[PDB]
RNA sequence: GUUUAUUAAAAACACAGCACUGUGCAAACACGAAAGUGGACGUAUACGGUGUGACGCCUGCCCGGUGCCGGAAGGUUAAU
């Protein structure tokens, strides 16, 4: 439920919260946590590789089952939890033999439902089965690219991938970007759209709310000196040049994909 | 309960598996304490027009007096099975028992 | 290190000469490839980071002759 | 790449032939599979005086080791009681090694590289046929019935 | 809120928002002769770049030039 905030102060004027009352109001499950130390966008050389990353609230990492290998054993869903590590909410599930794991929460999943992986699983939102067992034309998420590698496609808060075709060893997918990609028919996928679909309806409202998420401010390139950026300089506002990166690569329109290994897997590009 | 008339259309190469499907469906209905009034295999039959790039199909008529909850379970069985091509469920005012004009 | 294990080839340094004969220092890297060679006597594969010249040497001398030299040189393989 | 052969290869020569090949064909396939020796003049006098008929003796005892094993594989039934769904629609597929696991249990102790399959999956629950490559030339067939568990 | 430590605190920068564009994951990109690492233990409701700068009403015409994208019949054209 989106909640428009009342304008008691500027900085609360434009805030829309996304309030989900079903999330667990307690501590997360302690065995599945581990330390997630921040980086600041800096590699092992100490240099800033990717800009604008730094600060933000401390975040513990939640070990999430993407591989989803407990086949045959049914699992009931204990509660839904908030995950700071990702945009989608996660679900704490309890198998029959007593193991607890975290999965990505699908759209219609709530506390108390039963999920089950494996080939003999039913087709309800939550089950995970190889895509030679999933009917053509259904919406799945948490899709593997390689069998047993773990789900890599359609993991962000409201995404999903449709299965449009199958020719023997491959299935053809309609990715969320609109790209048509071939994936082997033995890769696991999880039924239904992924949960937190109204995540994109939030508006942060103030500058500090982006600093809470560890997003340092972005200085636009024309506000610099020519030693700093190709856009920099000028006596006033001058931009008489084609828009490039800080490293002189065209940005408005120039393609950058240079992977000739995976070109056989791409049916059509995005539009 | 609610008298339904169910007719489904089987892929003709799966014509051998048809009495195995009918006995499960009757056990779905009678297991849910529903009645089955007539049950008329029509065999292979030439289609009026080729559905799904093929020219023949195997027809089964089935009249059922079941509660509406298990028929909705039964419809999903027709949806995900690839042996059945088309399925049509039609609500009927009463229980019909007389033979079909093409069973004749 | 870009060193062929068989022939001992090594990146040498030279010049890029332009049309106006402007000399900038460059390197000549050897055409190294990691290749599994079947040793028939020891009945196993041995990976050697070897140049394509060295693969011509192994095709001429034989892998048993070359691995004798690598032990006589004192080089792991 | 002048090379002497240790076995007949289907497109260039029989045993005892000195035929030009490409370098990548001898170095990657023929020599590492024991099918050819590079034509060194030390190896020719090693081969041509003695092994031109000694290996011909060893080639016959290999085809005779097949023709004893391949002949008794006419029992022509392999019951693999795998889990399946209803009305066909097999639960879990059967690959080459699972076929090789069960013909091991009835007949020749066979390997996973011997099984030849047009589909490989055998998704259809029921009976099927499986061709073999027990020799490079001499082939066998066994009807295999995939049975629901 | 930020800024010229030590003559300039501002209308400059940033900003939430908006849009364009790149990017299917061994992602683009960045630091690195390389191995690797960051992006990210993230997966297009994600990430990078660029411009604009809450909000309200809006954002018209021009593709000739310069870029970028798509095209592959012809002309031209390197080592070989
Ligand atoms: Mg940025
Ligand atoms: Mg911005
Ligand atoms: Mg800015
Ligand atoms: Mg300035
Ligand atoms: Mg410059
Ligand atoms: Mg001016
Ligand atoms: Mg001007
Ligand atoms: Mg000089
Ligand atoms: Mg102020
Ligand atoms: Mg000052
Ligand atoms: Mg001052
Ligand atoms: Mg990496
Ligand atoms: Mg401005
Ligand atoms: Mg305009
Ligand atoms: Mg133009
Ligand atoms: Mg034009
Ligand atoms: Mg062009």
């Amino acid at each position: 439920a989106v909640v428009k905030c009342k304008p008691t102060s500027p900085g609360r004027r434009h805030v829309v919260k996304v309030v989900n009352p079903e999330l667990h109001k307690g501590k997360p499950f302690a065995p599945l946590l581990e330390k997630n130390s921040k980086s600041g966008g800096r590699n092992n050389n100490g240099r800033i590789t990717t800009r604008h990353i730094g600060g933000g609230h401390k975040q513990a990492y939640r070990i999430v089952d993407f591989k989803r290998n407990k086949d045959g054993i049914p699992a009931v869903v204990e509660r839904l939890e908030y995950d700071p590590n990702r945009s989608a909410n996660i679900a704490l599930v309890l198998y029959k033999d007593g193991e607890r794991r975290y999965i990505l929460a699908p759209k219609g999943l709530k506390a108390g439902d039963q999920i089950q992986s494996g080939v003999d699983a039913a087709i309800k939102p939550g089950n995970t089965l190889p895509m030679r067992n999933i009917p053509v034309g259904s919406t799945v998420h948490n899709v593997e690219m390689k069998p047993g590698k773990g789900g890599q496609l359609a993991r962000s808060a409201g995404t999903y991938v449709q299965i449009v075709a199958r020719d023997g060893a491959y299935v053809t997918l309609r990715l969320r970007s609109g790209e048509m990609r071939k994936v082997e028919a033995d890769c696991r996928a999880t039924l239904g759209e992924v949960g937190n679909a109204e995540h994109m309806l939030r508006v942060l409202g103030k500058a500090g709310a982006a600093r809470w998420r560890g997003v340092r401010p972005t200085v636009r390139g024309t506000a610099m000196n020519p030693v700093d950026h190709p856009h920099g300089g000028g006596e006033g506002r001058n931009f008489g040049k084609h828009p490039v990166t800080p490293w002189g690569v065209q940005t408005k329109g120039k393609k950058t994909r240079s992977n000739k290994r995976t070109d056989k897997f791409i049916v059509r590009r995005r539009s | 309960m609610r008298h339904y008339e169910i007719v489904f259309m089987v892929h003709p190469d799966q014509s051998e598996q048809v009495p195995g499907m009918i006995e499960r469906y009757t056990a779905a209905i009678t297991g849910a304490e529903g009645k089955i009034h007539r049950l008329e295999d029509w065999g292979r039959r030439q289609l009026a027009y080729p559905i799904n790039k093929l020219h023949k199909a195997h027809y089964v008529l089935m009249n059922v007096e079941a509660p509406q909850e298990v028929i909705d379970e039964l419809e999903t069985t027709f949806r995900f099975n690839d042996a059945v091509i088309r399925s049509m469920v039609m609500r009927t005012k009463h229980a019909v028992t007389e033979a079909s004009p093409m069973v004749k | 290190s870009r060193v062929c294990q068989v022939t001992g080839k090594r990146p040498v340094t030279g010049n890029n000469r332009s049309h106006a004969l402007n000399a900038t220092k460059r390197r000549f890297l050897p055409n190294l490839h990691s290749h599994r060679f079947w040793v028939e006597s020891e009945k196993r594969f041995v990976t050697l980071r070897v140049s394509a010249k060295g693969m011509r040497v192994i095709d001429k001398k034989g892998i048993d002759t070359v691995l004798a030299e690598l032990r006589a040189r004192g080089e792991k393989y | 790449m002048q090379v002497i052969l240790l076995d007949k290869v289907a497109n260039l020569g029989s045993l005892g032939d000195q035929v030009n090949v490409k370098a990548g064909y001898a170095r990657n396939f023929l020599v590492p599979q024991g099918k050819a020796v590079p034509a060194t003049k030390k190896n020719i006098e090693f081969f041509e005086a003695r092994r031109a008929e000694l290996e011909a003796k060893l080639a016959e005892v290999l085809a005779a080791a097949n023709a004893r094993a391949e002949k008794i594989n006419a029992l022509e039934t392999v019951t693999i009681a795998s889990k399946a769904g209803d009305e066909g629609k097999l639960f879990g597929s059967i690959g080459t090694r699972d076929i090789a696991d069960a013909v091991t249990a009835a007949g020749v102790e066979v390997a996973k590289s011997e099984v030849r399959l047009p589909n490989g999956v055998l998704r259809t629950t029921g009976e099927h046929e499986v061709s073999f490559q027990v020799h490079s030339e001499v082939f066998a067939k066994v009807i295999v019935n995939v049975v629901a568990e």
